[PDB]
C-alpha cells in the first residue's frame, strides 16, 4: 500500500536529479523590449533543452540503452518535457499573482495566440490537480521515457524503464490524495492535452524561421530546423 | 547530432 523503501530510494533519486536541474531566480523574477524578447525566447528554449538532456541522462536504465533509442527520446520528449517543468515552476514555484503578468507580457510579444491560448488552458488544467514536486519529476520522466515515440528500435526495454516510474507515482497519488481516488487518472488524462503541444510547437518553429528569428544550434539538433 | 551526444556522453 505504502512506498516500499526500494520505492522512496527511487523517488529520492529522481528528486535529487530533478533538483541538480533549475533556472536562475534572477530570469525568473526579471520575466522587456520587442528584438530582445526574441532573444529572452531563444535561452528559455535552450535552457530546458540542457536541463532536460542532464535530467534524462541520470534517470535509472537510461544509460543501458541504445544510443539511437536515447536520441529519439529525447528529441521525441523535448517539447512535452519542456511544457510540463514550465507547468511546475508557473503553478509551484511562482505564485498565483504573477503567472497573470507573464501571459499578458508573452501575449503583447510576437508569439500567436495559437500558441498562447493553449498553453494556458493547460498550465490552468494542470495547477487545478494541485500537484507536489515528487508528482512533477516522475510525471517528467515518465513523459520521457515514453516507449510510443517515433524511431524507437527496442520499446519493451524503454516499457521496462517507465513501468516502475508509473508504479511510484500511482501510490503517491493515493497517499497524497485520498479524496480524490481519480487523481492518477487525471494526471494521466493532463498527458493527452500535453501531447497536443508537439504540433502547436512545428506550426510556431516554421513562422520562426520566416520571421527571420535565430535558433541556436542545440535548438536545431533537437527538433530538425 | 553533434551538441546532443555531447550532452549525453560527457562526465
Ligand atoms: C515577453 C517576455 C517578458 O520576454 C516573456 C514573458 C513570459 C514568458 C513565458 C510565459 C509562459 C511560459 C513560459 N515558458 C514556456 C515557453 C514559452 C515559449 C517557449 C519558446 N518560445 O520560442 C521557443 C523557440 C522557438 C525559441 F524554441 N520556445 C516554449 C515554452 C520558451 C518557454 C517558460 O518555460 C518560462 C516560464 C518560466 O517558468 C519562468 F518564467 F517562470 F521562469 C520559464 C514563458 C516568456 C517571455
Amino acid at each position: 500500500m505504502e512506498l516500499t523503501p526500494d520505492q522512496q530510494t527511487l523517488l529520492h533519486f529522481i528528486m535529487d536529479s530533478y533538483n541538480k536541474q533549475r533556472m536562475p531566480q534572477e530570469i525568473t523574477n526579471k520575466i522587456f523590449s520587442a528584438e530582445e524578447n526574441f532573444l529572452i525566447l531563444t535561452e528559455m528554449a535552450t535552457n530546458h533543452v540542457q536541463v532536460l538532456v542532464e535530467f534524462t541522462k541520470k534517470l535509472p536504465g537510461f544509460q543501458t540503452l541504445d544510443h539511437e533509442d536515447q536520441i529519439a527520446l529525447l528529441k521525441g520528449s523535448a517539447v512535452e518535457a519542456m511544457f510540463l517543468r514550465s507547468a511546475e515552476i508557473f503553478n509551484k514555484k511562482l505564485p498565483s499573482g504573477h503567472s497573470d503578468l507573464l501571459e499578458a507580457r508573452i501575449r503583447n510579444s510576437g508569439i500567436s495566440d495559437e500558441y498562447i491560448t493553449p498553453m494556458f488552458s493547460f498550465y490552468k488544467s494542470i495547477g487545478e490537480l494541485k500537484m507536489t514536486q515528487e508528482e512533477y519529476a516522475l510525471l517528467t520522466a515518465i513523459v520521457i521515457l515514453s516507449p510510443d515515440r517515433q524511431y524507437i528500435k527496442d520499446r519493451e526495454a524503454v516499457e521496462k524503464l517507465q513501468e516502475p516510474l508509473l508504479d511510484v507515482l500511482q501510490k503517491l497519488c493515493k497517499i497524497h490524495q485520498p479524496e480524490n481516488p481519480q487523481h492518477f487518472a487525471c494526471l494521466l488524462g493532463r498527458l493527452t492535452e500535453l501531447r497536443t503541444f508537439n504540433h502547436h510547437h512545428a506550426e510556431m518553429l516554421m513562422s520562426w524561421r520566416v520571421n527571420d528569428h535565430k535558433f541556436t544550434p542545440l535548438l536545431c539538433e533537437i527538433w530538425d530546423v | 547530432h553533434q551538441l546532443l551526444r555531447y550532452l549525453l556522453d560527457k562526465d
